[PDB]
RNA sequence: GAGUUGAAAAUAAGCAGAGAUCCGGAGAUUCCCGAAUAGGUCAACCUUUCGAACUUCUGCUGAAUCCAUGGGCAGGCAAGAGACAACCUGGCGAACUGAAACAUCUUAGUAGCCAGAGGAAAAGAAAGCAAAAGCGAUUCCCGUAGUAGCGGCGAGCGAAAUGGGAGCAGCCUAAACCGUGAAAACGGGGUUGUGGGAGAGCAAUACAAGCGUCGUGCUGCUAGGCGAAUCAGUGGAGUGCGGAACCCUAGAUGGUGAAAGUCCAGUAGCCGAAAGCAUCACUAGCUUAUGCUCUGACCCGAGUAGCAUGGGGCACGUGGAAUCCCGUGUGAAUCAGCAAGGACCACCUUGCAAGGCUAAAUACUCCUGGGUGACCGAUAGCGAAGUAGUACCGUGAGGGA
RNA sequence: AGUAACGCAAACAUUGGUGAGAAUCCAAUGCCCCGAAAACCUAAGGGUUCCUCCGCAAGGUUCGUCCACGGAGGGUGAGUCAGGGCCUAAGAUCAGGCCGAAAGGCGUAGUCGAUGGACAACAGGUGAAUAUUCCUGUACUACCCCUUGUUGGUCCCGAGG
RNA sequence: GUAGAGAAAAUGCCUCGAGCCAAUGUUCGAGUACCAGGCGCUACGGCGCUGAAGUAACCGAUGCCAUACUCCCAGGAAAAGCUCGAACGACCUUCAACAAAAGGGUACCUGUACCCGAAACCGACACAGGUAGGUAGGUAGAGAAUACCUAGGGGCGCGA
C-alpha cells in the first residue's frame, strides 16, 4: 500500500491565493503564483492538488511557514503554462 | 457597558417572552408621550423594547460623509418599553390588553380581552 | 516484598521499648526465607521464598493444598 | 425546504456528491478571495449540506452494525486515496 | 408560534406560516495533545510497515522439559489504566506545643505523603454484654459523665454497663454422608446454640414469603400552555400623592423613565410527554420447603487457639493486666468439649473463634435544583463584579495584584 | 525642590529641505572616533523588534516632524546549508529478572539522546523586507524507466574499516 | 596463490610488482559576465547604451598537504554508513532479482526576517558589565600589543 505521511482532506489542503504586489510580481516575473495552506500538508499533497484541479504542471512547490500559524505556499508551474493566463481566470 | 450586556446561557442570548408583534396597533400607556396610537417598526427582544412610528422624536446629529460635508441632523427614533404599550382596535378606541383564545382549528390567536375581535393577521 | 505468598504475613509494626521507656519504631518482619522445594504434582523442586510457618504447611499439610490456597503455583 | 432526496439516493452517488459540493466550495473560497459577486449563504448551504449528506451516510453505517472504530478505520480508509477531479461546471 | 444567522452594533447574502431562530429527549461528528495507547517525543510534533501499545480473557501452534511454563501468531465494542473538592478505608507517620525545663506522656495516630473506592465508606448478625435479674447484629444522637479509672497518680487522658430515640434484615459457604473421577474438584445434604447436623426408621402435603432482561401501570423530572382585575390631574418621567372603580383559588418575585394586586414577564389554580430516567405496584419464571423417635462413637473452619518471649492497641503509660491483633519459636480439644465473664483455680451463666456478603440511620461539598438571610456592597464579599489565578515576579516548586 | 542628576571627557559645525513648531529627523560638505572593532556573518536566547504608510495620548532621563513606541498591511521560498526521516558517547528510560510499606530502587536486551561519526551547490543577477532557498549558467547526490549478462537475491550473521 | 576445522579475515609460507601520496597546477566551466571611464534624462533617489588591460615577480599565512614525519608518557571514544564473505535461519521468484554503461524523469518535514563584542540576549533600565565560534587589510613594529588609517560603521539621546 502507497500511504502518505498524513490523511489530510485533500479537498482542504488548499485555502485561499495572495493578492498583494509582490505575488504579480511572481507572476509576471517567475511563472509562479502565491497560495495559503495550512500547516498540515506538503510538498507532495499540494503538487498533486494543482496538477488535478486545475490541470497544469507544476514545476515546484516552495512552502514556508507564517508565524501567525497559518502556511504560505510559492508554487511554480511548468514553463508550458503562463501563471498569468491561469490566474485571469480565477480572478487575479 | 458591560454591567448592561446580555446574559447569556450557554452562549446563546436569554431573549424574553413578550405581547407585541409587528404590524399591532400600541398605544403608549404612561411614559412620556402619553395617549397616541402607532404601528411599530423594529422589535428588540432582549431589552424588552420596542420602538414605534412617528412619535418618540430623538433629534441626532451625523457626520455624514468622510469628506466632511453636509453633516446631517436626523430625527430618529428611540427604544419605548414593551410594558408601556397596549394593543388598539380601529372599530373599538381603547387601549386593551390581550388574551389568547384556542379557537375552532389548531392556531391560538390574540384576543382584546374587553372587546371582541382578534389582533392576529393572516399571511399576508 | 517481605511478604510470604502462601500464608499472608507481613511485618510487624512494633515498637522497641529500653529501660527508661524510650520507645522507636523498629520494623520488625518476618524469617521469609529462600528455599527450593521438592514437588509431587511435577517431580521436581521450585524456588521458592518461604516463610518458616508456610513451610511447616507445606511439609504439614502438603504444598498442593497450601498452594492452591493462596491460589498460585507456577 | 425539505432535503428528502438525500434518503433517496444511494451510497455512490452520495458519496460523489459530496466530493462534487466541497470542489464547489473550494471554488468559492477562490471566487471569494477573487472579490468577485458571490452568494455566502451558497457558502454556508455547502458545508452545511455536506454535513447532512454525512449524517445520513453516517445512519446508513449504523443500521447496518458496526463499531464507531470500524467507522474510523473504514473513514480513514477511504480518505486515503482520493483523487482530485474539478467539479463538472465549467 | 414570529422573526432569526452568540457577545455585538454595521455590511453582504440568506433562512422562515407545507412552522425558521429557540427549548427538551435520544443520536452523529469530535483534528492534535493529554491514561494517550503503532514507535519515538523536547505535550499540542516527527516517523510510519495506519497499528486499542501493555496487562487480563478466549483460540491455535506449542522451547530447555514428557506433561508444563515461557514465547509467537490471531480474535475481541475490549475487562483494567486516567481524572475526582470534601467525607471514608489501609499503610508510613512527625515536630513546634503543653508539662511553665525535659526524656515517660501530650500535641497525635492529628497534619502531611502514597494507594484504593462509593455516594456514601468502614463495621455488622454474637466463641457478645450482663449478673443470678435479664437483653438480643452493626452504625449514629442525648445521657450516665467529666463518673469508674489511667497517669514523672504530673501535664493531662477518659470509657463502659443500665436507660431514652433514628433505623431495622438477615443470608450464603466448609466438614461429617451418597454418586463420578488417580488426586484437585464437582452435583445432592447441612449450616445451628438453656446445642445442632450426619446415620437408621416413621409421616406428610400445601398456606405464606423472597428474587427477577421483558412489557403493559402509576406519579415525579427533563420543553412548555391557559391564566382575574382602571382611568385621569401633578413641576422630564408616576408605580408616589389627591379623586373615582375592580380582582383575589392570584398582595411571592423581577422589571418598566419613579416606589405596582389591577403595565409586562409571571404567580395561585387547572392542564400537558413522542423520548429517556426514576418511584413503588403486575408478569412467563426461578425458589425458600415440613414434624417425631433412637443414636454420647461420625462432624461442627489447625500450624489455628494457647504457652515462653518482643510488642501494639483497647480511656487502662507493664501494672494484679484480663479481652483484641501481630514478629520468632513451640504447639491442642470437638459438644462427656472449647472460649469469655479484668491474673488464676473450682462451680454456674453466656456464646460457638480460627469462612465470606449485606440496605437504613451516618459525615462532607468541586457541585445541581428550589427557599431563605438582624450576611457583604467595590480596602467588603470568593484571590477574582472587565484579560482573574489574569498582567507581573521566579529556572522551577510557587507567590500574586 | 524646581535641588541632585540627565548614564564616560569619540566632537561636532554650517548650509539647505520637511513642518504649525527643528541643536536633535533628512540631504550635502568638511571635522572627529573604532578599526583583532564601536566592522560583517552565524550558535544560543528573544519573538515580529524586520519593511512601507500613518500618528505623536504614554515611553525615549531634553526636544522631536524621528523611533526597537501606537495603528493598518506585508515579509522568513532549500534534494545540496543546519537538525529529523541514519548512527551511537556521557546520560536517561528500562520488556522480562532481582529487591522493596506504598511511591518506587538496582539492572540486561531494546529505544531515545549531539557537543561527535555518515551524507549532495557553487558563481553572477534580482530585490521596501528573502537568498548556497527565487532567475540564469554550469554541477553533484538518491531511486525509477530505457539497453548486456546472471539465476538467485534481501536481512540476520563472520571480518576489514 | 596456498596450509591448518579455515568463505572473507587473521596467522604461517611462496611469488609478482620501483614506484607511491597529496595539496598545488594546465584546460573546460569562463564571457555576446564583472569592471575604470565616457555617452542621455533627472521625482536629481538612479536607470539607459558602449566598453580598454585583466599579466609577472618578491614576501607570506595562525589555511591546505597533514591523523606527514620526529619525540614523549600521562598511552589517547562508540556505533551506523562503506567494503568483503561460506554454512546455518526468515521471505519472493521469472521478464522477478542483481551489477553497470550512456540518456531522460522525479526531489521528504522543520529552521530561514531581524538583534546576535547587543538599545532587541542576560544584568528590573535604550544599564560605563557579561556572552561560544568564523573572516584577520596598510604603514612602523617580533607580534592578534601599540600609534594612525582603507573597507565598513559611528559621533556615544540634554544643551548653551
Amino acid at each position: 500500500l502507497k500511504y502518505p505521511r498524513r490523511i489530510l482532506d485533500v479537498y482542504q489542503i488548499l485555502q485561499s491565493p495572495i493578492i498583494t504586489e509582490a505575488a504579480i510580481k511572481n507572476i509576471a516575473d517567475e511563472n509562479s503564483l502565491l497560495f495559503t495552506v495550512d500547516v498540515r500538508a506538503d510538498k507532495k499533497m499540494i503538487r498533486e492538488a494543482i496538477s488535478n484541479f486545475f490541470g497544469v504542471k507544476v514545476r515546484k512547490v516552495n512552502t514556508l511557514i507564517r508565524p501567525d500559524g497559518t502556511k504560505k505556499a510559492y508554487i511554480m508551474l511548468n514553463k508550458e503554462y503562463n501563471a498569468s493566463e491561469l490566474a485571469k481566470k480565477i480572478g487575479i | 457597558r458591560w454591567e448592561r450586556k446580555d446574559c447569556k446561557p450557554n452562549s446563546l442570548p436569554k431573549l424574553h417572552k413578550r405581547h407585541v408583534k409587528v404590524g399591532d396597533t400600541v398605544k403608549v400607556i404612561s411614559g412620556g408621550e402619553k395617549g397616541k396610537i402607532g404601528e411599530i417598526s423594529k422589535i428588540h427582544k432582549h431589552n424588552s423594547t420596542v420602538i414605534i412610528k412617528d412619535l418618540n422624536f430623538k433629534t441626532k446629529h451625523v457626520k455624514s460623509k468622510e469628506e466632511g460635508e453636509q453633516g446631517q441632523i436626523i430625527k430618529i427614533e428611540a427604544a419605548i418599553h414593551s410594558s408601556n404599550v397596549m394593543l388598539i382596535l380601529k372599530e373599538q378606541e381603547v387601549a386593551d390588553r390581550v388574551g389568547h383564545k384556542i379557537l375552532e382549528d389548531v392556531r391560538k390567536v390574540r384576543y382584546l380581552i374587553k372587546t371582541g375581535e382578534i389582533v392576529d393577521t393572516p399571511d399576508r | 516484598r517481605r511478604i510470604c505468598p502462601f500464608t499472608g504475613k507481613k511485618s510487624n509494626k512494633a515498637n522497641r521499648v529500653s529501660h527508661s521507656n524510650h520507645k522507636t519504631k523498629r520494623l520488625q518482619f518476618v524469617n521469609l526465607q529462600y528455599k527450593r522445594v521438592w514437588w509431587e504434582a511435577g517431580k521436581r523442586f521450585v524456588k521458592l521464598r518461604l516463610s518458616t510457618k508456610a513451610l511447616k504447611t507445606i511439609e504439614k499439610n502438603g504444598l498442593d493444598a497450601v498452594a492452591k490456597k493462596a491460589g498460585i503455583d507456577l | 425546504d425539505e432535503l428528502k432526496e438525500l434518503r433517496t439516493k444511494t451510497n455512490e452517488q452520495l458519496n460523489e456528491e459530496i466530493l462534487q459540493l466541497k470542489g464547489e466550495l473550494f471554488m468559492l473560497r477562490l471566487q471569494r478571495s477573487a472579490r468577485e459577486n458571490f452568494k455566502p449563504s451558497d457558502f454556508g448551504r455547502m458545508r452545511k449540506r455536506v454535513a447532512r449528506m454525512l449524517t445520513v451516510k453516517r445512519e446508513r453505517e449504523i443500521e447496518q452494525g458496526v463499531g464507531k472504530r470500524l467507522s474510523r478505520k473504514l473513514d480513514k480508509a477511504w480518505k486515503r486515496s482520493i483523487v482530485v477531479r474539478p467539479p463538472p461546471s465549467l
